RNA sequence: AACAGUUCGGGCCAAAUCCUGAAGAAAGCUAAAAAGCGCUGUUUGAUGAGCCUGCGUAGUAUUAGGUAGUUGGUUAGGUAAAGGCUGACCAAGCCAAUGAUGCUUAGCUGGUCUUUUCGGAUGAUCAGCCACACUGGGACUGAGACACGGCCCGGACUCCCACGGGGGGCAGCAGUGGGGAAUCUUGGACAAUGGGCGAAAGCCGAUCCAGCAAUAUCGCGUGAGUGAAGAAAGGCAAUGCCGCUUGUAAAGCUCUUUCGUCGAGUGCGCGAUCAUGACAGGACUCGAGGAAGAAGCCCCGGCUAACUCCGUGCCAGCAGCCGCGGUAAAACGGGGGGGGCAAGUGUUCUUCGGAAUGACUGGGCGUAAAGGGCACGUAGGCGGUGAAUCGGGUUGAAAGUGAAAGUCGCCAAAA
């Protein structure tokens, strides 16, 4: 949501801003994020907002899962259950890397629909797979998200991009 | 390129012309014809195991004043642990993508017949198995 | 009188036997002197079946001289040591599959 | 890997009405002296694998 | 097994005592514990200050279930 | 002290006493109320405060404040009596939990409901 | 362990810090004299002539010049083999280095020639 | 597993493999005289019991003496088995400052929680062992009890009685009443595993399933997408910039219908075993098929992420701590707004960490709490050298054991 980038001062990937919301971010971005983070030096634990700030993005980044959990969940810091999520949650990560959104538009896909995989269903939405797994999507969802797929990747990659 | 990489590479060329044949001289290649070089980044790795380390912990062993003998490189014993990794690596996916090749036309779902019984295990020399079959005896083979 | 027997051990509604030289009037879970391996009975993947047993000590407390119970012997034979069930008479007629 | 392989048939226990005695003495004479035989091999067996221990 | 006579007036029931180290690896020192045994011996010999080796048995008594054996190191006496 | 002082003697805690004394480690221990006196705070704080004499079903008697405004308490009313200690008021150390038996909590409260027992307006 | 050893590793450390070069310790002892050897051909000092094998007792030590810590034990403790992988942990820098010293039946050893031999014995001393 | 035999009386109304004597120890039976069973003894092996013992196994000294079967010895019993187990007699020991004897707390262990580690808190569920069975007391049978639904005795307590006497034991399973802060259904089935007797067909609230509990876990869901007329309302404003904001939020609209709901259809697998299904109105696969059935609490003075308007005026009240309230309260209360978590949240209780705040790892005692007024000396600790010997400690190697579950590594299935 567009308030969340509000918050965060600056940018979370709100689709189709509206006239009035290209008007805020522009006040928002400059002024707000320009004047926090260009000259203030605060003892403001800088360190502690900055992680804030990351502690937050990251969420949304991933839908909605808590990441002060994934953390919490191991006894160490982070990057473990980072590279490990991302070597998969398989939806929320790989239908996102290729060609999805990964919100719950490529989430519940798993819920209801199919993406067999070694024409195997896993309908789990959580699932880790590395190391020799074949995704397929199911043919009555391909007759729809191959022309899908087109569609991004010309009119979300070039006509988009192009026009600006 | 990756082995396995390569491997499924063939994989799926191949399946994709069988199902050319199905879906007739129809073939899709949309966004594959897409040869500008501006929309990607598509990072591939040749070597493996460049980024850093399995760790760097700061441990020492002292060598006498007479050591007469010479040293190693750390960029040289590096990519001896990336040759262990990538060999195990090989072997690991080979035998994963393997059993997935297999399993394209198998059985995980509510339906079996379950009438053999893999006689197997001596827990201090296993090495040797065998199997049953079905109601006849069978045994001494796989 | 060493009962070679099998004892449930797992999580409810889907068990995991186990192989293991027990004494008559100790209970099932009870005091084991040894297991034996397992045997899972549940149908499979890999080969769509069941797997499990250990040999090599069977030997010895058969020889011992432990009576088990017939739910063993429906193992001790399929995997040898043993004559089969005095009880293999007949079977079910009709089994009938579609898929 | 030296383990052998055959078939085994003790099947047609019911074949008159009301005799099972032929089932049943298949049972008794049968099973036993065949468990019994499978534990005298055993059992001399074993022990020459304990003498092989001595002899070690 | 070896051990130290401290009271002899029993009449075939010599009583010696013996220590040993009741080590407690936490706080990691080798400390000294005692147990005083009793041990059967006919012709009964010996003198409070003369050590001596012991071996079990089967029990003799309400206690003293040792049993002696040689007397090493038997001291003068003034 | 040494390692062989450490060895032959304890080496023993040290003693602070809780103040709570409810007879059990129970949360909570339902009682009657005997008598409700409004009390004055320690200085700086200034005001008058409401809280109630309960005897526990252990049967030991505690002073137990109300936290809210408003009570509908009177003689041998049964509350349910929490662990709490106001600091201003000095030997009151448990606290009435409202919506529960008898004492009844306050409806009007739509901030911090779930204490003082509120259903939801 | 006794408290001559502790002694004669105290005078060492102090002479150090306080910048003389060459010291004398009266009452000597051949767990010492192995020590003082031990530290040498690891490179902590410089010679370490004993004067008297019986009778009198002599030791002159000349040193370097290095950090040399080195507190030799006083309450015995055993030392196996395949112990000092952890024990030797509890030194000053924990992970880097210092010799936890080892006596054995086959001489007095440090850890390094312990975990090689596979020997064991009773740590002595330390090394920072 | 092997070796040797199972003969006669007699008694039990009738007879027995019931009892009882003799020899040898017993006992004979057959599925219309039939083999095959049994029983007794010899010899082993296994499982198990009994007993004994080294070591480790609470606090308390404002508990310092305790004990006369006591401590030993002989003798008889004793026991299946050594022994003050014991009677007798003999001799007087034994335990105690390494804390005996008292007094208080308590079932022990693998282990559960925390802690990097040590340690500390716990011993409930699950298993090893001991103990215990209304309260006491015994003893009999029996391989195997002093035996929870075995016996006898006393007590105490209930329940019927004809009035004499009988009867009663949930600390088995579920279930009532009691006390509490409060801890489940008076379920189903031997379907499976496991134990029992039956040569074989056959019997169990152990168990396996089921049942209620946000009691914890792990999940999975309460949609995807548009969506500016920035709707109305909601607040706040000098009431600038759609004034700011709720707010792409809703609304609308197109997908989607998993979890769950409805209806169908079974050697799939749990008996895949000969057969044996309670689970099972389960899953399994198929179909009606609508976003429609699924968002709450806490917090916003600082510690600590988040703030504003009004009410409020030392009253009311909150506070985990420091403290706020005497008409501008960001702390109390109400309206709006926002943060944190999420089918869960918040308070209290409970234990560890932070806590180096009992410091072995990991302290102090000059002025901060803490060096005794001083010494002596008992144990006790600790404490010179070189030479020799031994090999208890020490240390190197092997096997046994260190229950399984647990922690942990990996692996695989499982969601």
């Amino acid at each position: 949501r567009f308030q969340t980038c509000r918050l965060l001062s600056g940018n979370v990937w709100n689709r189709e801003l509206t006239i009035i919301q290209r008007r805020i971010l522009r006040r928002l971005r400059n002024r707000k994020r320009s004047i926090k983070k260009r000259k203030i030096y605060p003892k403001k634990y800088l360190t502690s907002y900055i992680q804030l700030q990351t502690t937050r993005k990251l969420p949304f980044f991933y839908g909605d899962l808590p990441i002060t959990e994934m953390h919490r969940g191991t006894k160490r810091t982070s990057y473990i259950p980072f590279l490990l999520n991302l070597e998969t949650r398989f939806d929320v990560i790989p239908l996102r890397l290729y060609f999805l959104e990964t919100i719950p538009q490529a989430r519940q896909l798993i819920s209801h629909r199919r993406v067999c995989v070694n024409k195997g269903m896993v309908s789990i939405t959580h699932f880790k797979l590395s190391h020799g797994d074949i995704i397929s999507f199911q043919e009555n969802n391909a007759i729809i998200r191959g022309e899908e797929i087109r569609r991004s990747f010309y009119k979300e990659i070039l006509v988009e991009k192009i026009i600006g | 390129i990756m082995r396995q990489r390569v491997h499924a590479i063939l994989f799926l060329k191949e399946d994709e012309e069988e199902e050319e044949r199905k879906l007739g001289r129809p073939l899709d290649d949309s966004v594959d014809r897409l040869l500008d070089e501006y929309p990607e980044f598509f990072i591939s790795h040749d070597r493996e195991f460049h980024v850093a380390s399995l760790n760097y912990k700061p441990d020492f062993k002292v060598m006498p004043e007479g050591w007469d003998g010479t040293i190693k490189d750390m960029d040289e014993v590096h990519y001896e642990i990336s040759k262990k990794e990538d060999d195990m690596l090989y072997e690991e996916f080979v035998r994963r993508f393997e059993f997935n090749k297999m399993k394209w036309r198998g059985e995980v779902m509510c339906h079996k017949y379950s009438r053999r019984r893999s006689s197997e295990g001596w827990k201090i020399t296993v090495e040797k198995l065998g199997a049953k079959g079905k109601r006849g005896a069978g045994g001494g083979w796989k | 009188v060493v009962r070679i027997r099998l004892s449930r051990f797992g999580c409810k509604n889907r068990p995991f036997f186990r192989v293991m030289a027990a004494d008559s009037r100790s209970p099932r879970d009870g005091k084991h002197l040894e297991v034996l391996g397992y045997f899972n009975p549940l149908p499979g993947q890999d080969g769509g079946k069941r797997m499990g047993l250990k040999f090599d000590r069977i030997k010895y407390w058969l020889s011992v001289g432990a009576q088990p119970s017939d739910p063993v012997q429906r193992l001790l034979f399929r995997s040898g040591l043993l004559p089969p069930p005095p009880m293999v008479a007949m079977g079910r007629k009709g089994g009938a599959r579609d898929t | 890997f030296l383990e052998p392989e055959y078939y085994i048939g003790s099947w047609e226990a019911p074949s008159d009405p009301k005799d099972a005695e032929r089932k049943l003495a298949q049972l008794r004479r049968d099973y036993a002296k065949k468990v019994r035989v499978y534990r005298k091999e055993y059992i001399h067996e074993i022990e020459m694998l304990r003498v092989e221990k001595q002899r070690k | 097994v070896i051990g130290t006579v401290v009271s002899n007036k029993m009449q075939k029931s010599v009583v010696v005592a013996v220590d040993r180290l009741f080590h407690n690896k936490i706080y990691n020192r080798y400390v000294k514990r005692t147990s005083k045994f009793m041990a059967h011996d006919d012709k009964d010999a010996c003198n409070i200050g003369d050590r001596v080796k012991l071996d079990p048995s089967r029990p003799l008594s309400k206690n003293k279930h040792w049993i002696v054996a040689e007397i090493i190191k038997k001291a003068r006496i003034y | 002290p040494t390692f062989n002082q450490l060895i032959r003697h304890g080496r023993e805690e040290k003693r602070r006493t809780d103040r709570t004394r409810a007879l059990d480690k129970c949360p909570q221990k339902t009682g009657v109320c005997l008598r409700v006196s409004t009390r004055t705070p320690k200085k700086p704080n200034s005001a008058l405060r409401k809280i109630a004499k309960v005897r526990l079903s252990n049967r030991h008697d505690i002073f137990a404040y109300i936290p809210g405004e408003g009570h509908n308490l009177q003689e041998h009313s049964t509350v349910l009596i929490r662990g709490g200690r106001v600091k201003d008021l000095p030997g009151v150390k448990f606290h009435c939990i409202r919506g529960v038996k008898d004492l009844m909590g306050i409806p009007g409260r739509r901030r911090g409901r779930s204490k003082y027992g509120a259903e939801k307006p | 362990g006794r408290r001559i050893l502790n002694d004669a590793l105290r005078t060492i450390v102090n002479a150090e810090r306080r910048g003389k070069a060459s010291v004398e310790l009266k009452p000597i002892s051949t767990v010492m004299s192995s020590f003082l050897r031990i530290m040498k051909e690891k490179g902590y000092i410089k010679n370490f002539q004993v004067y008297d094998p019986h009778r009198v007792g002599r030791i002159t030590v000349d040193l370097q010049g290095r950090v040399n810590d080195c507190k030799a034990l006083t309450y015995r403790q055993d030392v196996r083999a395949k112990e000092i992988e952890k024990y030797t942990e509890r030194t000053l820098p924990t992970r880097q280095w210092g010799y936890v010293v080892i006596t054995t039946p086959d001489g007095i050893l440090d850890h390094e020639e312990a975990i090689k031999r596979n020997v064991g014995g009773q740590v002595l001393g330390f090394f920072y």
